[PDB]
RNA sequence: CAAGACGGACCAGAGCGAAAGCAUUUGCCAAGAAUGUUUUCAUUAAUCAAGAACGAAAGUCGGAGGUUCGAAGACGAUACCGUCGUAGUUCCGACCAUAAACGAUGCCGACCGGCGAUGCGGCGGCGUUAUUCCCAUGACCCGCCGGGCAGCUUCCGG
RNA sequence: AAAGUUGCUGCAGUUAAAAAGCUCGUAGUUGGAUCU
């Protein structure tokens, strides 16, 4: 981002972005996110530039780093494969997570029990949460989304262009967004790589976890 | 959309319009000097051409006239001009 | 907005918006005013500084708001130009 | 009277001046007790019309208290309220709070000359509602309203002193026709002139700035 | 002889044949079948309920991920594969087994993947389906312990381990040939033969890919050289702004002639 | 065996025509849109008062033929239905000029979102097929351009 | 005058009154760019 010689990609990032399934998104195209395409290889699946997504993600983070108050942050995600991911999002910053069934009039009905203020909405999957993307439209809240190729970018104002279907893709994601907010913000340095495994921020499936406890 | 230099569109995209639509037409056909086998002299033919073009010396058929690109005969060379 | 006097006869100057040069109006409930923050040159550090951009909420409705911070940020070299 | 969001947080302390730092942000109001401490001093109410409609059930025609309020400081600040309530004391109060809710800046011009207070809308303007059409037009000094009893009744309130107004449709319905000049007056604020073509410096937003203030 | 909870599904009474049958309680006490539930307490009670050591379910686990069927199976497969395990390391000794499986062959073919060869029914030239036939195909059919397993998972790995696998006839199984979903997005292979999206990259990319396996470890897996298949035709179209009845439409590209006064909806 | 009729299935989000309309084979006749064009002329054009050509079905004059169906009508039952059946339905030559003759929606031109299907023409390209066809061509596959018929989606705006 | 219900300014013609069955066609109306 700017050409500054130290926010560039590095060969272990593109490694560990095509081991996770990050950079093939999905079958369909919005002409919007058309700019994030390198090609349409024969075979039916989108790729995403890696390069694109990068900047992307280092815009993300500088909007991010941005509010000096990490509590009036939402990080929200209703399908389950990055639902853990976000709450350990919180544990990157201390962004308030909301995971599961979004709570209608959260953003816009004063008088409710949950009703929040953010200055920022990062949002896993635009498709399941039209919701809270309606409701950020209602009340001046900007939006960062992390956005398949079959996605809308209506109310989005930093799209981040990624798989988000696999539960890899979107951990690792949350994952880097959390490491360079937290390398930039002031927490950690760039001479050393951060201590947190991205294998920590995956979702599991109570059926891995059923017998990930029997190999002990 | 909403941002693009209509001045300096990029010259696989003024290729991919029709030939009328681009900023400055032009045509999409050339000429081309054509070697019949039977012989070694250059005939000057029309991409597109509508007629049936023979030899100067040798009273051949070079090409035949197609609804669009004229097909020239097996055994002759072509190169474009220009 | 002035008389003949010099005066400021006005209640306030509205923003325009960033993307188009639309004044957002005062009941504008879906237009955004985004910071973004810089780092140092050679550190990669926030140094406390942002650069600020507004979108109009047709804008954002069109679908159209992510290209106008790309090309803001190509505009301020927030993004680079090897993109 | 206790806030319950962050704004009526930020208005119940001595922080935020007027409600011109409101307008620009285009923040969200949903406290009427925001401009009662703003410029509630000043306001003066007025119903326009009560019209009671009917839900048929088994049980009889329920009947339902449409009440057109309208409010407004004679300065430059009005607002519309249309409430449906069950009787008539509590449609006029729950129409004085949403025309309170509702309450929007009125950007006055002149006609010719520059010389005093703005009296008139900067330039023609029209509002729509339903086929009900309003168009404002600038008047010179001491022509005072010529408009139907309705729109009097809304511009005397929005502060214009002088005014011509043409109206098309079926202005015999009342709440179009009110709707109609409500927006009329929303679009003279909307409205881009040269005077405004100035360069836009950017100010720190209220939930930016007072964010001390909000962490305690 | 380690009965698996397809044979009692299928009610394999197959107590006859072999005298060492152990079993886990888990695979036993999930069927959800009544009349299975009824023929379990007429039978008589020569089952043994144990629990395998961890030492064997653990390296169990690590050539199940090796072997590439590791979502596959479930943790009643892996208790199983660990208990028959066991019972073949305590009855014979181990150095008949063997470790680091085989690198997989490539063999294409022209065939469609949908072509319905080897099933009972049909005839492709002779291929006829009698009365007696029918309790005859049961699966593709041709010492002291075997096992009772059903789905083609747990019988790949034991294969693919040495391990002779036995079934609900007297004799064992030479070769077992079956169908999986391979995904051509992030080659990610699944044998769930009902799932739809795929596990690591997520989309809905998985598509027919025969395989078939030996008595000696050996594994062959046939892809389809056909372009219908793989063609990206009726996979784009605009959308709407946000059981197995009518699967068919679906299966039509919305970009598509449909009759007039019909609607999808 | 003969008589006249009518061209099923294929037959469609299809094609052609100014509309009304058009479906068995083959041959002849003269038109035609789109495409391709580094051809030719150089404003020759758009719209319609007057005026002219065609115009489903029914109907009217004259010739031919009447297979089926069938207004009116004769019987039998209960305006409905059945049996028989005239004009007509059919061909040729003249009249008639009317339809829910529909997109209940003038004509020409410009701008204004997306997608991929389809009919035709042109262009580019890995590749498979005419039992690994020994170069081209037809049939498919991918992509583009132009004029079309026609869908889905959109808080473009109305 | 209200009547933008005679509309040049300034109305309308899918479903409310309303576009000729279709095409050609003189009069009339309108007519590409270009010359210090
Ligand atoms: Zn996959």
């Amino acid at each position: 981002s700017g050409a500054l010689d130290v926010l560039q990609m590095k060969e272990e990032d593109v490694l560990k972005f095509l081991a996770a399934g990050t950079h093939l998104g999905g079958t369909n195209l919005d002409f919007q996110m058309e700019q994030y395409i390198y090609k349409r290889k024969s075979d039916g699946i989108y790729i995403i530039n890696l390069k694109r997504t990068w900047e992307k993600l280092l815009l993300a983070a500088r909007a991010i780093v941005a509010i000096e108050n990490p509590a009036d942050v939402s990080v929200i995600s209703s399908r389950n494969t990055g639902q853990r991911a976000v709450l350990k999002f919180a544990a990157a910053t201390g962004a308030t997570p909301i995971a599961g069934r979004f709570t209608p009039g959260t953003f816009t009905n004063q008088i409710q029990a949950a009703f929040r203020e953010p200055r920022l909405l990062v949002v896993t999957d635009p498709r399941a949460d039209h919701q809270p993307l309606t409701e950020a439209s209602y009340v001046n809240l900007p939006t960062i989304a992390l956005c398949n190729t079959d996605s809308p970018l209506r109310y989005v104002d930093i799209a981040i262009p990624c798989n988000n279907k696999g539960a890899h893709s979107v951990g690792l994601m949350w994952w880097m967004l959390a490491r360079e907010v937290l390398r930039m913000r002031g927490t950690i340095s760039r001479e050393h790589p951060w201590e947190v495994m991205p294998d920590l921020y995956f979702y599991r499936d109570p059926e891995e976890i059923e017998k990930e406890e029997q190999a002990a | 959309p909403l941002a693009k230099d209509l001045l300096h569109p990029s010259p696989e995209e003024e290729k991919r319009k029709h030939k009328k639509k681009r900023l400055v037409q032009s045509p999409n056909s050339y000429f081309m000097d054509v070697k019949c086998p039977g012989c070694y002299k250059i005939t000057t033919v029309f991409s597109h051409a509508q007629t049936v073009v023979l030899c100067v010396g040798c009273s051949t058929v070079l090409c035949q006239p197609t609804g669009g690109k004229a097909r020239l005969t097996e055994g002759c060379s072509f190169r474009r001009k220009q | 907005m002035q008389n003949d006097a010099g005066e400021f006869v006005d209640l306030y100057v509205p923003r325009k918006c960033s993307a188009s040069n639309r004044i957002i109006g005062a009941k504008d409930h879906a237009s955004i005013q985004m910071n973004v923050a810089e780092v140092d040159k050679v550190t990669g550090r926030f140094n406390g500084q942002f650069k600020t951009y507004a979108i109009c909420g047709a804008i954002r409705r069109m679908g159209e708001s992510d290209d106008s911070i790309l090309r803001l940020a190509k505009a301020d070299g927030i993004v680079s130009k090897n993109f | 009277w206790m806030p319950v969001t962050k704004l009526g947080r930020l208005v119940k302390d001595m922080k935020i001046k007027s409600l011109e730092e409101i307008y620009l942000f285009s923040l969200p109001i949903k406290e009427s007790e925001i401009i009662d401490f703003f410029l509630g001093a000043s306001l003066k109410d007025e119903v326009l019309k009560i019209m009671p409609v009917q839900k048929q059930t088994r049980a009889g025609q329920r009947t339902r208290f449409k009440a057109f309020v309208a409010i407004g400081d004679y300065n430059g600040h009005v607002g519309l309220g249309v409430k449906c309530s069950k009787e008539v004391a509590t449609a006029i109060r729950g129409a004085i709070i949403l025309a309170k809710l509702s309450i929007v800046p009125v950007r006055r011009g002149y006609w010719g000359n520059k010389i005093g207070k703005p009296h008139t809308v900067p330039c023609k303007v029209t509002g729509r509602c339903g086929s009900v059409l309003v168009r404002l037009i600038p008047a010179p000094r001491g022509t005072g309203i010529v408009s139907a009893p309705v729109p009097k009744k809304l511009l005397m309130m929005a502060g214009i002193d002088d005014c011509y107004t043409s109206a098309r449709g079926c202005t015999a319905t009342l709440g179009n026709f009110a709707k109609a000049t409500f927006d009329a007056i929303s679009k003279t604020y909307s409205y881009l002139t040269p005077d405004l073509w100035k360069e836009t410096v950017f100010t720190k937003s209220p939930y930016q700035e007072f964010t001390d203030h909000l962490v305690k | 002889v380690v009965a698996d909870a397809g044979a009692f599904l299928r009610h394999a009474a197959l107590q006859d044949i072999g005298k060492n049958i152990y079993t886990i309680r888990e695979v036993v006490t999930e069927i959800r079948d009544k009349a299975t539930r009824r023929r379990l307490a007429v039978l008589p009670y020569e089952l043994r309920f144990k629990e395998p050591l961890p030492e064997y379910v653990r390296l169990v686990t690590e050539f199940s991920k090796k072997t590439g069927d590791y979502p596959s199976l479930s943790a009643t497969d892996i208790q199983v594969l660990a208990l028959t395990y066991q019972l073949e390391a305590e009855f014979v000794g181990v150095s008949h087994l063997k470790q680091e499986p085989q690198k997989v062959k490539v063999s294409s073919s022209i065939q469609h993947p949908e072509t319905p060869l080897h099933i009972s029914g049909f005839h492709l030239p002779g291929g006829w389906i009698t009365p007696s036939n029918i309790k005859q195909i049961q699966q593709e059919l041709e010492v002291r312990v075997g096992c009772l397993t059903t789905d083609f998972a747990m019988q790949n790995v034991l294969l693919q381990m040495g391990l002779h696998v036995l079934a609900v006839n007297g004799m064992l199984i030479r070769e077992a040939r079956s169908y999986i979903l391979r995904c051509h997005g992030c080659f990610k292979t699944t044998s769930d033969m009902s799932r739809v999206f795929c596990s690591h990259c997520g989309n809905k990319t998985l598509k027919k890919v025969s395989v078939t396996v030996s008595d000696d470890g050996t594994l062959h897996m046939h892809f389809s050289r056909n372009p219908k298949v793989l063609n990206p035709r009726g996979l784009r179209y605009s959308l709407p702004t946000p059981s197995t009845l009518g699967a068919g439409r679906r299966r039509l590209n919305p970009n598509a002639s449909r009759k007039k006064f019909v609607k999808k909806r």
